[PDB]
């Protein structure tokens, strides 16, 4: 039994920002690499950023550069996403997902938290 | 812990030609592939036989770390079922391959402006090759019907990749490694963490 | 930039077979896995098939794939169509150009 909750979305005005984050049980960070996947309205996924288990390493979509910062706390079991600077593009359901390996699948989703602009 | 040598097979400052591709063997030593299934740097990642997700904590007795250098555009050829220049003279893999097939990019590495022309591959064979076969031969190959006599269709069966900064991706050098594993009836050696 | 595409609409009678296609461009598809998901409107997408042609527990086993390299494509099938197949399918692969690319993604009826 895992579980990822997501928390922190709702509107945001344009040109500003807010701070999501996905709380975790029943598995440990140490051992997976977490992704935020965006979801457009009526569209289908996108990635949008990649942490690894140590936090030492990011990635994100290029088109986010500059403007997301992924975060992750392994003591407090919660992964943060740090987004500034928002356009009417970027409404979209977030999803916090879990990794085993990088090239690998994502095995385990949360629900989604709305993000609207 | 007696770790293995991953990092001096995918370092080493100079990979063989696909033609002689270089062999070395891993052996009674800790395994740790999660430098290798956790990295970006990699163009190219695909297991065959095992899971990348199980190979990690699965004893073998031996890891065998081939590598050599190609085109782009001949990395789909390093791969079990596979035909074509690469598969057929350089490099065979068995339709039963067992392992790991890792390549990336190394344009910044292995070419150069006025031609990198020290990497060669087979151009010519009578025939294809045995699986994990090697030919580093040199003899002229007679494509028609007139005798060679060592030296019109008969040619120096090797040419070289022109491998240069400027040209297009799937003209850039790729510096592959395959691991392949082999379990016999002899004891494991080689184990993860 | 590599990137999937897949076929917009897709249906077929229950009891029967589909095909849903994955194709590559500007990249080979067949250099990492491939891996699908299946979302239910309404909820999260969930994995179905991984790591090319298996798939995690909990999916029946009318789920299966495989990777054309000779066309640069991949694929999913289903078989026996059950009415509670109706989803949106997606493929996705990693790049190093761009690291995670997911597909068009394929609505799929019975
Ligand atoms: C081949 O050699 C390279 C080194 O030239 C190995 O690269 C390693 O890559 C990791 C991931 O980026 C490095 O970890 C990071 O180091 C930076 C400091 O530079 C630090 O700020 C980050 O938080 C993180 O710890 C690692 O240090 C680097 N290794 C070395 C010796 O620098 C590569 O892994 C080797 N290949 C194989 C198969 O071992």
């Amino acid at each position: 039994e895992v579980q990822l909750v997501e928390s922190g979305g709702g509107l945001v005005q344009p040109g500003g920002s807010l701070r999501l984050s996905c709380a975790a049980s029943g598995f440990t960070f140490s051992s997976y690499w977490m992704n935020w996947v965006r979801q457009a309205p009526g569209k289908g996924l996108e990635w949008v950023a990649n942490i690894k288990q140590d936090g030492s390493e990011k990635y994100y979509v290029d088109s986010v550069k500059g403007r997301f910062t992924i975060s992750r706390d392994n003591a407090k079991n919660s992964l943060f996403l740090q987004m500034n600077s928002l356009r009417a593009e970027d409404t979209a359901v977030y999803y916090c997902a879990r990794v085993w390996w990088l090239r690998g699948s994502f095995d385990y989703w949360g629900q989604g938290t709305l993000v609207t602009v | 812990t007696n770790l293995c040598p991953f990092g001096e097979v995918f370092n080493a400052t100079r990979f063989a030609s696909v033609y002689a591709w270089n062999r070395k063997r891993i052996s009674n030593c800790v395994a740790d592939y999660s430098v290798l299934y956790n990295s970006a740097s990699f163009s190219t990642f695909k297991c065959y036989g095992v899971s990348p997700t199980k190979l990690n904590d699965l004893c073998f007795t031996n890891v065998y770390a081939d590598s050599f250098v190609i085109r782009g555009d001949e990395v789909r050829q390093i791969a079990p079922g596979q035909t074509g220049k690469i598969a057929d003279y350089n490099y065979k893999l068995p339709d039963d391959f067992t392992g790991c097939v890792i390549a990336w990019n190394s344009n910044n590495l292995d070419s150069k402006v006025g031609g990198n022309y020290n990497y060669l591959y087979r151009l010519f064979r009578k025939s294809n090759l045995k699986p994990f076969e090697r030919d580093i031969s040199t003899e002229i190959y007679q494509a028609g019907s007139t005798p060679c006599n060592g030296v019109f269709n008969c040619y120096f069966p090797l040419q070289s990749y022109g491998f240069q900064p400027t040209n297009g991706v799937g003209y850039q050098p790729y510096r592959v490694v395959v691991l392949s594993f082999e379990l016999l009836h002899a004891p494991a050696t080689v184990c993860g963490p | 930039n590599f990137m999937l595409t897949q076929p917009h609409s897709v249906s077929e009678s229950p009891g029967k077979t589909v095909t849903i296609s994955c194709t590559g461009s500007s990249g080979s598809i067949a250099s990492n896995y491939v891996q699908w998901y299946q979302q239910r409107p309404g909820s999260a997408p969930t994995t179905v098939i991984y790591e090319d042609n298996q798939r995690p527990s909990g999916v029946p086993d009318r789920f299966s794939g495989s990777i054309d390299s000779s066309s640069n494509s991949a694929s999913l099938t289903i078989s026996g169509l059950k009415t509670e197949d109706e989803a949106d399918y997606y493929c996705q692969s990693y790049d190093s150009s761009n690291h995670v690319v997911f597909g068009g993604g394929t609505k799929l009826t019975v």
